[PDB]
DNA sequence: TGGCCGTTTTCGTTGTTTTTTTCTGTCTCGTGCCTGGTGTCTTGGGTGTAATCCCCTTGGCGGTTAAAACGCGGGGGACAGCGCGTACGTGCGTTTAAGCGGTGCTAGAGCTGTCTACGACCAATTGAGCGGCCTCGGCACCGGGATTCTGAT
């Protein structure tokens, strides 16, 4: 149940700086759902990836293959 | 004599167009639009017919996509009629 | 017995899983044990890490006479108990009436041949008759009303409806005693059902499924597995422990041929279809 | 001269409907499908190849890269049909 | 988040070990993912001449990015 | 020549599109994001035909633009 | 161990275009991304390019195309010029 | 004239910017090495160039008809205003677990060595696949009756 620790006050933080001035309160569960879809999404690839090279540890490039083949290109995180 | 009130006939076309495959914009001024853009790019260009009909399948594609995602817009403003701050919505949240 | 599956939900499986099991229609502990884990896995809404937990934590908890003495006699003294007797011949040579036939005789005592046992009817073809029945059960002094009685009866629709009911059969063959399984035109939804060549090895599977529930179910209950196959399968063959070849005399007197079995010799026997009954042949 | 997937395409459509036929304008999208989707699968591979400094592109990689491209069913029926394929014709 | 991200990843293979960058990767693509579509979904919400942000503003967002 | 892509074809488009009504300030704002489309796709189409060496530009020209822009064309191959 | 980047070159240009000012090795990593990143498209395009035109070499105007293919405007024509520059100089 | 209602001031508050001092760890430089890049020479094949041919793009004429343009009436939808009630922002006291810092160990990433299976390469063969030609049937166009559906009553 690791999802909830996406809380209430974070989700409104990201959206302040996102430049949301007023939230609903069905706003933090309905991220919640969307946050986790994105994570498996990208997870899912990345462990593919990591599996591929016959390795159990998942490496910082693993997950920037994963979002490049994503359409999510990632800076910062190479060598 | 008889007619339909508004929104019969546009539902109609709805379902009529959206029936069919057709091309929706006449050949010859979209043909003179591509070439007269083209020019702005390289003198002296001919284009091969197909190249003209790709184009335009890929236009049209773009503008019918582009029609549902504003009209989801001016929805969402609860109207039933689409104006360019719905274009400009569907086309800011694509990226475009 | 059965192993319903409530009890795996208490390996703690989740009870969504145990719902999309039973949508699936696996209904028993037994039904999700012995399967590998891809079965499983496309179910909707079932991960393979699911599947482990369900296999690992199940793996914790896991003569009748056909009534025509001819019959008897090319048998041995009638089908036996615990095994599959498949009967392939044409169309009307009487697999549908030697099923209805069966579904009382079964139930008649074992010092008359029968099982002691209720029958299961699963209909494909629609040629159901609870009026066959109840002439069978007269004919053989056999309440025709118990007939119906010791017969649960619901007609499959399809191939995924044929196996379903097996998981139904098997649940519900728990609370009676039976003696014998029937489908009738077991293979016609096979091909009725999946009609296109590609699919072809989907209905091979659908049908090895099923096979193995009606094998598990005769080992399990005792009961007489038979099954109809309009010929217009080789398979059945190494599940089938006896081949009995029908072939229609003219009348409502028929051939029975043994065209494989194992252990029977190939030889025939001469029975009838009568009103009453699926009987010996009167010339 | 100039290739295409066409014969094949209508073997394929031979056998899943037999009496059925397909126009000019169907089998040139056919064509560019499967074109598509060979170079999606076929430049997957590569980078895993690369990715994992090996100069081979084997059965492996067209895997990986099949599970990376395709969702979910369609994903694991591609799965079981290389690898039935992979094993026919190896014996 | 780091357990989120280890929940999710053991569910598709167990005995999974990570690299620190990794996660932080993670969690930077997540934060700028969740960021940018509030900004899209704020717009929905001022299209609707709304100053609150409700679920069908994001449905809104998801959809005409071709994430739904 | 932009003028030629006209109020009724512009209505086909967005009837299919499954557009009811519309109001008298879509045409020109379409007009404009239809140019601005077929710029850039053409402008990449002709770069290709330039490579080439060519003065006639090909239906796989537009093709490879198309595709490099995400909006993949099957049909012209 | 040995790990190749392009980080002392990022950092001789950095000194070029603004002589006191240094770079955070956080900043060197997403400038080091940038440089993989762009050469990867750029590569890329011109291998298709050579590929379609049925030619087996990767020409400094297979390069020149994918950057007008790639980038943007006045960025494009500026790099086509450094590039154009770099080779006829190169060539002499 | 006296009493109200509106606005601007201010003072108290208060978050945030600014500006200075201590520290600290991370960045900028050195140096040793080693392996990847440069000079030189070779072959060979890919690309440049020139001639040819033909197809397919461009241009023109004419008609004709369907579509575009334009006018107009009206209705319904956009939009502005208003009321309300409730859900969300703000603040405060409590509690909860995130963070940081140290320590410990073992799984597993990463590197090296060896060798064998496996894929590039190459020559001869040939049969699958492609271009071209022909034909017939699926589909399209036409027309006319049936059914649906819409709007006024």
């Amino acid at each position: 149940d690791n999802i909830q620790g996406i809380t209430k006050p974070a989700i409104r933080r990201l959206a302040r700086r996102g430049g949301v001035k007023r939230i609903s309160g069905l706003i933090y569960e309905e991220t919640r759902g969307v946050l986790k879809v994105f994570l498996e999404n990208v997870i899912r690839d990345a462990v593919t990836y990591t599996e591929h090279a016959k390795r159990k540890t998942v490496t910082a490039m693993d997950v920037v293959y994963a979002l490049k083949r994503q359409g999510r290109t990632l800076y910062g995180f190479g060598g | 004599p008889h007619r339909y009130r508004p929104g019969t006939v546009a539902l109609r076309e709805i379902r009529r167009y959206q029936k069919s495959t057709e091309l929706l914009i006449r050949k010859l001024p979209f043909q003179r639009l591509v070439r007269e853009i083209a020019q702005d790019f390289k003198t002296d260009l001919r284009f091969q017919s197909s190249a003209v009909m790709a184009l335009q399948e890929a236009c049209e594609a773009y503008l019918v996509g582009l029609f549902e995602d504003t009209n989801l817009c001016a929805i969402h403003a609860k109207r039933v009629t689409i104006m360019p701050k719905d274009i400009q919505l569907a086309r800011r949240i694509r990226g475009e | 017995g059965p192993q319903p599956i409530s009890r795996l939900e208490q390996c703690g499986i989740n009870a969504n899983d145990v719902k999309k099991l039973e949508e699936a229609g696996f209904h028993t502990v037994e039904a999700v044990a012995y399967a590998p884990k891809k079965e499983l896995i496309n179910i909707k809404g079932i991960s393979e890490a699911k599947a482990d937990k369900i296999l690992a934590e199940a793996a914790k908890l896991v003569q009748i006479t056909t009534g025509s003495k001819e019959l008897d006699k090319l048998l041995q003294g009638g089908i036996e108990t615990g095994s599959i007797t498949e009967m392939f011949g044409e169309f009307r040579t009487g697999k549908t009436q030697i099923c209805h036939t069966l579904a009382v005789t079964c139930q008649l005592p074992i010092d008359r041949g029968g099982g002691e046992g209720k029958a299961m009817y699963i209909d494909t073809e629609g040629t159901f008759r609870p009026e066959r029945l109840l002439a069978v059960a007269e004919r053989y002094g056999l309440s025709g009303s118990d007939v119906l009685d010791n017969v649960a009866y619901a007609r499959a629709f399809n191939t995924d409806h044929q196996t379903q009911l097996l998981y139904q059969a098997s649940a519900m063959m728990v609370e009676s005693r039976y003696a014998l399984l029937i489908v009738d035109s077991a293979t016609a939804l096979y091909r009725t059902d999946y009609s296109g060549r590609g699919e072809l090895s989907a209905r091979q599977m659908h049908l090895a499924r099923f096979l193995r529930m009606l094998l598990r179910l005769a080992d399990e209950f005792g009961v007489a597995v038979v099954i109809t196959n309009q010929v217009v399968g080789n398979i059945i063959a190494h599940a089938s422990t006896t081949r009995l070849y029908l072939r229609k005399g003219r009348g409502e007197t028929r051939i029975c041929k043994i065209y494989d079995s194992p252990c029977l010799p190939e030889a025939e026997a001469m029975f009838a279809i009568n009103a009453d009954g699926v009987g010996d042949a009167k010339d | 001269r100039k290739e295409s997937y066409s014969i094949y395409v209508y073997k394929v459509l031979k056998q899943v409907h037999p009496d059925t036929g397909i126009s000019s304008k169907a089998m040139g999208i056919m064509n560019s499908f499967v074109n598509d989707i060979f170079e999606r699968i076929a430049g997957e591979a590569s980078r895993l190849a690369h990715y994992n400094k090996r100069s081979t592109i084997t059965s492996r990689e067209i895997q990986t890269a099949v599970r990376l491209l395709l969702p979910g069913e369609l994903a694991k029926h591609a799965v079981s049909e290389g690898t039935k394929a992979v094993t026919k014709y190896t014996s | 988040f780091q357990r989120l991200v280890r929940e999710i990843a053991q569910d598709f293979k167990t005995d999974l070990r990570f690299q620190s960058s990794a996660v932080m990767a993670l969690q930077e693509a997540c934060e700028a993912y969740l960021v940018g579509l509030f900004e899209d979904t704020n717009l929905c919400a001022i299209h609707a001449k709304r100053v609150t942000i409700m679920p069908k503003d994001i449905q809104l967002a998801r959809r005409i990015r071709g994430e739904r």
